[PDB]
């Protein structure tokens, strides 16, 4: 994350890192949205054109941190996976539309102060918040200025960062980009005069932008970090799977199987 | 039930079960219009 | 980078 700063212990408690076991490495963020179920991005799995392709016993699934690097002893734990689904139509060959896919993990996580599960949105939640100029949240472990282009400074964080910002109207969004938008997507950032800026980045890719609702004070996945050109580039935004409008694949997969 | 399981869902252990608030989500509840 | 994990996790 460009721009952000350092959570809160605790803030963030459905955020989950997604672990290669060999070389172990940072792969992408993730959430927790029940006991075993996890959300993450398609393209953290499966991309050919790089030729990625992760199954199940290639990763780990690291629920509770604070830190990126340190093994946190008493307060993380590490999951395996029994079963990722993809959605059958994520578009990789043209624009990461339906980026989106879910993961079955062995055994259920116990909930504790760091571990907590995020909600999901209903409709009217949907239609309430997702507004332009309404503020979501990003949070990750990701890059801290574009080596996603080479960047440098402070590079890597050492406990996860955060960010907020505010969505951004469909015509500016396709406007900024030459990739074809689709409905299944929203974008997000500062504009280039607003003077706040921020951004996603790599390593990133796959965790939760979360809103807060007013109503009932909970809070909700309202998008997975997708795509973007680049990290905080002005006049560029992040773009996000949109998780409502694809919250009946959801719920066809944690009902089909299902215990 | 609730969904799976929670139900508790989105109410954070440090934060909201203690009335307490973290340091920038009032930026977020300010951008809903800000509310009142 | 990384702190070493736990051998029974792999
Ligand atoms: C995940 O960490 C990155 C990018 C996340 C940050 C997004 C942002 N700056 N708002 C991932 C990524 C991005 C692409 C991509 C596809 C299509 C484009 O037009 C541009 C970029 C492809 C593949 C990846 C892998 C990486 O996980």
């Amino acid at each position: 994350i460009v721009e952000g700063s350092d959570a809160e212990i605790g803030m963030s408690p459905w955020q989950v890192m997604l672990f290669r076991k060999s070389p172990q490495e940072l792969l992408c963020g993730a959430s927790l949205i029940s006991d075993r179920w996890v959300l993450t991005a398609a393209h953290c799995l499966l991309y050919p054109p790089w030729d990625k392709n992760f199954t199940e016993n290639d990763l780990l699934v690291r629920i509770g941190k604070h830190s990126r690097t340190r093994y946190e002893r008493n307060i993380e734990k590490i999951s395996m996976l029994e079963k990722i689904y993809i959605h059958p139509r994520y578009n990789w060959r043209e624009n990461l539309d339906r980026d989106i896919a879910l993961m079955k993990l062995k055994k259920p996580v116990a909930f504790s102060d760091y571990i907590h599960p995020v909600c999901l949105p209903d409709r009217e939640t949907a239609a309430s918040l997702l507004q332009a100029g309404y503020k979501g949240r990003v949070t990750g472990w990701g890059n801290l200025k574009e080596t996603w282009t080479a960047n440098v400074g402070k590079g890597q964080p050492s406990v996860l960062q955060v960010v907020n910002l505010p969505i951004v109207e469909r015509p500016v969004c396709k406007d900024s980009t030459r990739i074809r938008i689709t409905d299944n997507m929203f974008c997000a950032g500062y504009k280039p005069d607003e003077g706040k800026r921020g951004d996603a980045c790599e390593g990133d890719s796959g965790g939760p932008f979360v809103m807060k609702s007013p109503f009932n004070n909970r809070w909700y996945q309202m998008g997975i970090v997708s795509w973007g050109e680049g990290c905080d580039r002005d006049g560029k935004y992040g773009f996000y799977t949109h998780v409502f409008r694809l919250k009946k694949w959801i719920q066809k997969v944690i009902d089909q199987f299902g215990e | 039930t609730f969904g799976s399981g929670e139900a508790d869902c989105g109410l954070r252990p440090l934060f909201e079960k203690k009335s307490l608030e973290d340091k920038t989500e009032r930026e977020l509840l300010e951008s809903y219009i800000d509310g009142r | 980078d990384f702190e070493e994990i736990p051998e029974e996790y792999l």
